[PDB]
Formats: structure tokens, sequence, C-alpha cells
């Protein structure tokens, strides 16, 4: 149920090949493939009004598409290359160019060379002794850095469970070295709970950063450990002292 | 051109209300649609106007096809409403609008602006400077490069306490600075804490 | 003086061999003022009438657009309908429609119109309150639910109560020379007898503009009908019409009557008289 | 001026 | 559903003796639109048999005018031969000067 769009993230080397899957349940005859760049509007690539057929909007490029079956619209990039580095939204809906329903979107980053892909370094900062004995509260900061591209998910886990009560993360990541465009990124989050809930060494705070990077079928001759999709995170206990 | 929408970041107070304005060059357009895109995700249909005016329920949509005006009304604002509000015009083949951001500011009832220094974990204090409890009125600006970094504010919402608050981060690899000289590029209020110890 | 603008939509579908043909003609009072067709017989020779050109590429370009997107929406229709009744893909079927608004000269909207017809048989129609539908059979009831949910009624009305109207008065203004005009009748009667005692004295015509040319074989004072063998109006080609009735009066009480006509623009009636003139 | 029919039967 | 087409053979401009005219065939009120129309000078199809663009009536039925350019005489006989999905055989009808 809904409009599923896979995958969420994906890293490409110029000239490589990938294909985005957009599948829907509502039996909609109408589907769409949109491209949205940071701060830029919604751009129409192709669309299909049926189980065959296909159309324009902004095609002269490495975008082709197939509606073989009705449930799903596939977007294929034959020979990838910048641009095509963006966020894609597929959308469907009954009615021709009326109300439509978008999927989660696919964040694509195709790089000239995968030498600058790097996993995130996560760290957690224990609260302030002052803040505690002043606001009768307690804040934990989390900072993930050095990651590229900006394909990450941040989340706090207390006692193993997810938590949104008193959480807050930067809308967008911060460009560490704005001197060059292809610069690494960095992120921060806050988690504030009462003081009386903090200094008890029986609670496990866990800031966690999911990283979406490289797969397997990518030639990596660098001495590094290869920026695979993984999980980087840091933990912190209730320092009663 | 085509679809002309509102300027930039509108900072409407919590309980208050907001109205948006959208205009279209093509006078003979047909149906209109107010979508809502939470930075940074997918547009979610919010309002649709096939006629003159549409309600349901906390959102209103006024459409004068004569003056070419389509408006969105958001009364009793929640801190959640904060997002870019796209405006879409049909007529012919559905043209999207750049959009109109919108940040609902909370009502910091008991503000006591301060800048603590959470220790860290573990070796080498990266000097994290937590600016917080500063009323939504006070705004914070950017910093510099070198080896220091700042992050624009961010709202909490300890719903288990019905208390909202602000916050901002500022770290670096020992330049070495502290708390009193981290946010030295903004307009600080008249009660901001700087506990030296 | 009483005006009405309506479009005649047509989505006749061809199976396999080619593609579905889509036709959309426009009228004003009765004036075909534009024709769209998926089969563009020669580059945009799609008739446009005179008083619509002054509308720059602006209007026509936007208009020609709407057509395509609609023809794609009635592609869906053709294959949903086929599904409702479960019909093979081999067959060929037809989706027709008439939507348009009538207004009083004062400029106010009187009624809205919008009907559909599948294979010649009325399928669904927008009611006089422009907010409800009237389903023919159980299939159209499926469509009804669809549009009730989709608020489609509201959309159609939005049009009929706006664009439809706000462009009718305009079409009447720009093109007043042809719309709010009339035409010279011209109806040269003829004798032409036949066998024995039962002959014929058919009238005739060179046309007018509409076709409500009422050719009645009167009879003293009571409108005679039985003694008449009239045939349907068969236009002509020179953008005019004809028609003729065939009275069969004896060769003794022949000219005991004269055929009339009556028309539009002309002030007082032109009571005609059968008599070699 | 044509009508923008967005929903099929 | 399916309505048989009305056929009517006739001429336009002052239909008189052997001279110059057009002559056309007005087939109306039928369904569907798939119809076949031929004008026959002595029983054989004539070239350039233009026809009007296809529109329909307030009962959905279609109507088309299949015209041509000709020259009447005294023994040059013409007819209109129409075919439609509703007819087992193609119905043909003759021409009459005044009729």
């Amino acid at each position: 149920a809904g409009v599923t769009q896979t995958p969420k993230f994906r890293v490409l080397k110029t000239g490589q090949s990938m294909t985005l899957l957009c599948a829907q349940d509502m039996n909609h005859e109408y589907m769409y493939w949109y491209r949205q760049d940071p701060g830029m509007g919604l751009r129409l690539i192709h669309y299909s009004v049926g189980e065959g057929t296909t159309a324009k909007g902004e095609v002269p490029d490495g975008y082709n598409v197939s509606r073989l079956k009705k449930q799903n619209f596939l977007l294929g990039l034959e020979s990838a290359a910048p641009s095509q580095t963006s966020v894609y939204f597929c959308a469907s809906g009954q009615g021709n160019f009326d109300i439509q329903y978008f999927g989660a979107g696919t964040r694509l980053s195709v790089l000239e060379d995968l030498k600058n892909v790097f996993p995130p370094e996560v760290a957690v900062f224990e609260p302030s002794e002052a803040e505690i004995s002043h606001t009768q509260k307690a804040t934990l900061v989390c900072l993930a850095t050095g990651f590229y591209p900006d394909h990450v998910e941040l989340s706090w886990w207390v006692n193993g469970k997810e938590v949104h009560s008193g959480v807050c993360t930067d809308p967008q990541p911060l460009k560490e070295q704005p001197a060059l465009n292809d610069s690494r990124y960095a992120l921060s989050s806050r988690l504030r709970v009462s003081a009386t809930f903090w200094q008890n060494p029986r609670n496990h705070f866990r800031c966690q950063v999911q990283f979406y990077g490289l797969s397997e079928n990518d030639e990596w001759t660098q001495d590094r450990a290869k920026p695979v999709t993984q999980i980087v995170s840091a933990e912190a206990w209730g320092r009663a002292d | 051109k085509e679809v002309e929408q509102d300027p930039g970041p509108f900072n409407v107070p919590e309980g208050a209300t907001v109205a948006f304005n959208c205009t279209y060059s093509n006078s003979a357009s047909q149906s209109f649609f107010w979508y809502r895109q939470d930075s940074r995700k997918e547009p979610k249909l919010l309002m649709s106007v096939y006629s003159s005016g549409n309600e349901d329920g906390r959102f209103t949509a006024q459409l004068n096809r004569a003056s070419q005006y389509i408006s969105l009304l958001i009364r009793d604002s929640k801190l959640s409403d904060s997002a870019t509000y796209l405006c879409v015009v049909r007529a012919g083949k559905l043209i999207f609008g750049q959009g109109t951001e919108l940040s609902v500011k909370p009502n910091i009832q008991n503000p006591d602006p301060a800048v603590y220094q959470l220790r860290d974990s573990k070796s080498s204090d990266k000097s994290v400077c937590l600016f917080t409890d500063f009323d939504s009125q006070t705004n914070v600006s950017q910093s510099k490069d070198s080896d220091v970094y700042i992050t624009d504010k961010c709202v909490l919402d300890m719903r288990s306490m019905d208390f909202k608050s602000n916050s901002a981060v500022a770290w670096s690899n020992k330049s070495d600075f502290a708390c009193a000289n981290a946010f030295n590029n903004s307009i600080i209020p008249e009660d901001t804490f700087f506990p030296s110890p | 003086g009483s005006h009405s603008m309506r479009y005649f939509d047509t989505a006749m579908s061809r199976p396999g061999r080619g593609e579905p043909r889509f036709i959309s003609v426009g009228y004003v009072d009765d004036t075909q003022f534009v024709r769209f067709d998926s089969d563009a017989a020669s580059p945009r020779e799609e008739p446009r009438a005179p008083w619509i050109e002054q509308e720059g590429p602006e209007y026509w370009d936007r208009n020609t657009q709407i057509f395509k997107t609609n023809t794609q929406t009635d592609r869906e229709s053709l294959r949903n309908l086929r599904g409702y009744y479960n019909q093979s893909e081999a067959g060929s079927h037809t989706l027709q429609s008439m939507y348009g608004c009538d207004v009083g000269p004062d400029g106010r909207l009187l009624r809205g119109h919008n009907q559909y017809a599948y294979d010649g048989k009325d399928y669904i129609a927008l009611n006089e309150d422009l907010r409800s539908w009237t389903a023919a059979d159980t299939a159209a009831q499926i469509t009804q639910r669809k549009w009730e949910a989709a608020r489609v009624a509201e959309q159609d009305r939005a049009y009929l109560e706006g664009t439809c109207v706000e462009w009718l008065r305009r079409y009447l203004e720009n093109g007043k020379d042809t719309l709010e005009r009339a035409d010279p009748p011209k109806t040269h009667v003829t004798h032409h007898p036949i066998s024995d005692h039962e002959a014929t004295l058919r009238c005739w015509a060179l046309g007018f503009y509409p076709a409500e040319i009422t050719l009645t074989w009167q009879r003293d004072g009571e409108d005679q009908t039985q003694d008449t063998e009239l045939v349907e109006t068969r236009p002509a080609g020179d953008r005019t019409f004809q028609k003729w009735a065939a009275v069969v009066v004896p060769s003794g009480e022949e000219q005991r009557y004269t055929c009339h006509v009556q028309h539009e623009g002309l002030p007082k009636p032109l009571t005609l008289r059968w008599e070699p003139s | 001026f044509l009508r923008g029919r967005a929903y099929g039967l | 559903i399916q309505r048989t087409p009305k056929i009517q053979v006739y001429s336009r401009h002052p239909a008189e003796n052997g001279k110059s005219n057009f002559l056309n065939c007005y087939v109306s009120g039928f369904h569907p639109s798939d119809i076949e129309v031929d004008l026959l000078k002595n029983g054989e199809r004539i070239e350039k048999v233009e026809h009007s663009d296809l529109s329909f009536s307030k009962d959905w039925s279609f109507y088309l005018l299949y015209y041509t350019e000709f020259t009447p005489t005294e023994k040059d006989e013409y007819a209109c031969r129409v075919n439609h999905v509703t007819l087992s055989q193609p119905k043909i009808v003759k021409w009459d000067r005044d009729m």
C-alpha cells in the first residue's frame, strides 16, 4: 500500500548503469518520474498514461523509461554522468495530470571517481554539568563528520528503542570545507531529557548514523577499507558523577 | 514565471495564522493544488481547488480566477507545519511552482539564554558549545572556516513535559576556543550564561 | 438573443491496425468555430473559423494542448469501459460527449451541459444542478462513484460557470459578424407533374443558416401533413442547405394552397405563394 | 475554449 | 446502438439540364462512424470524391457529405452506393433531377 520507490540512496561512477524502480498499488493508470535539485523546482522527465506509452517533459538526456507492467514505472540510466546527480521522485495517481502521490524519493550521487566517497565518523558528547544543575535538564549532542556524499539517516536509541521525544537534527548537513564543491559533510543532533532521567547508570543513550555508500561490484584499488554501506554510531551512559 | 509564489522564510508565531499567495500567468488555468514538502522529502498533497474555495479542515483555499489568486490559510499553527509549501497549477499539463517555505516559531515562555560546554567522548575535547533556551526572537548567524563549525538553530519538543526549546552547535579541534567566543558572530540577548568552570 | 456554446467530443477507437481517432468540434449557437482531430489532415488545416485567429498563437497553442491531454484521458476511458462490460480487445468502440453552456443575452449562465454516450447509448450525464450525475446502467454507476469521489462534478461546473461562460460572451463579441447574424432565404418553387391525376408540386430552397426552415404543405387553414411526402434537409456543399416537400394534390384542386417558410433575421413573415414567379 | 477533462469514465 | 444510415442522392446549385454542377451524397444518422460511400457514374466509382469532416448530431448519430464535381446530361446516370455494418448488402440509390 502506497507508492514505493527503490532504492533510497545509491552511488554511481560515471558511465556505470543503474535503474530506479517505482511501483504502486492503487491501480493508477498514470505515473510520473520527476527530478528535483537542491532549492530547484520539480522537473518532469517522463510519464506513462497506461501499460504501454511514455512521454516528454525533459528527456534529451540519459533518461529512458519503461512501463512494461502497470504496477511499476522503471527509470533507467544507460550511461550515467553528471548531471543525473540529484533526487528523484516518482509519482502516480488516477486522473491525467491532477492530484498525484509521490514515493520516498531516490537520492542519487554519480561521481567522476569513487576515491572521495568516505564513511561517517560519529561521536557523542556527554551533557553539561552546568546545564543539569541550572535547568534541571540534560542534553546530549551527536556529531557525525567526514562522510560523503550526504546519504545518511540519524536516530537516537534509548534502552534500545527509538525516540523522538526531545530530538532535533540539522535540516541539511553542513559543508565542512565550502572551499570546494565536492567537500565532505557533517551533521549534529540534540537529545534533551530531564536531569533526574540522566544521572542514572541504568539508561543507554545511543546516537546512530546509517550510511549509504558503495556496494560490492565496484573496483576499489585504494588502500582504504572501501566505503561500504554500513552503520557508524556512538554510545553514552548515565554518568551519575 | 508562469506560477508566481511567495518570497522566502515566513516566521509565523505558534498559535497564530498564515496566508499564502500564488498567481498564474495563464488566465484560463483550471485546477490548483497545495502540496507540502518537508525538508527534505516528498510533496504531500494538502489542498486541492477545483472550484472557487475549498476548506477541510484547518487549511483554507481561496481562489479568485478573475484576479488569478489562489491562497492557502493555516490557522492555529503547530510547530510541525514548518515546511516548503509548493503551489501547483493544472490547466494544460500541470506546472509546478518553486514553492514557499514556512517556519512556525514556538513561544519560549521561560527563556534563559545560555552557552554551556558539554564535555565530550572521549579523547581531545572537540569543544561543543550548546547555545540554547534563547527565545525564538533571537536569531543566530554563521561562523568561519579554519577548523571551527556552527549549525543553525533547531527546535526541541519534550512532549513528555510539554516544553519546547532551542539549540545550536559549535565544535572544533582545539584552536583553541571556548563558549564565550564561539557564537561571536550573532546578536546575543541580555542574560546569556557563560559558566567558566 | 439567447446563446449557446457546446463542444462535440468523439473518441472512436480503432483496434490494432492503428490508433484511436479523437475528434473535438466546437460550436457557438450552431457555428462550428473550431475543429480538432488526431488525424491532422494536412498540417493544422484543422478549421478555425475567422474570428479566432486574432487570438495569437497564445490561445490556439494553449488550446491545441488541452486537446492532447484530454485524448489521453479518454484513452483510459475507452479501456475502462471495455473493462466494465468486459469486451475483447478485438472490437472497436465509441466514446462521445457534448459539453457546453447556454446563457441569456444579459450575460448570466442559465444551464450547464455535459453528456456522454458509449456506442450510441447514453452512459452518464451531468445534472441540471451541475453537482450530481445520472447513471444509465450499472457500469456508469461505477463511473459515478469514481467522479463523486474525484469531485469531478465540481470541476466540470467550475468550467461551465467560468471559462465556458467567460469565453462565450467573448466569442460573441469578437465574432459578432457571423454569430449574431442572419442569412437570405431564397426558395424557388417548382411544378413537375407525373402520372395520370396524382402529380407533384414540390417547393425547394438554396438554404439559409440554421435549418429550421419549416416547409409545410398547408390545407386551407389546417396544417396538412398526411398529404405530404417530405424528405430530410440534405445540406448542399456551398456552405448552404436545401430541403423540399412533395405535395400530391389533384389536377383540379391544384393551387388550393401555397407553401410557407418563415425564418430568422427577416422582420415580418415572408408568407410565400406557389405560383410560377 | 476546451475543457480540461482530467478523469476518464 | 446501431442505426441505419439515411442516404439521399441529389445535386446542389440550381439543378438543371446538361451543363455544369457538383452533385453530392448526404449520409446521416448512423452508428458507428465506420461507413463506406461511393458515387457511381454509370455504376463505377469516380475519382476525387471529397467529403466533409466528420461530426455528430444531438442523438450521437454521424453525418457526412460525399461530394464530387460533374456535368449532368440526359443519359448520363449517377447513383450513390453506401455500405455500413448494419446492412447485409450495400444499399444503392439512383439519381433524380428534381427529386
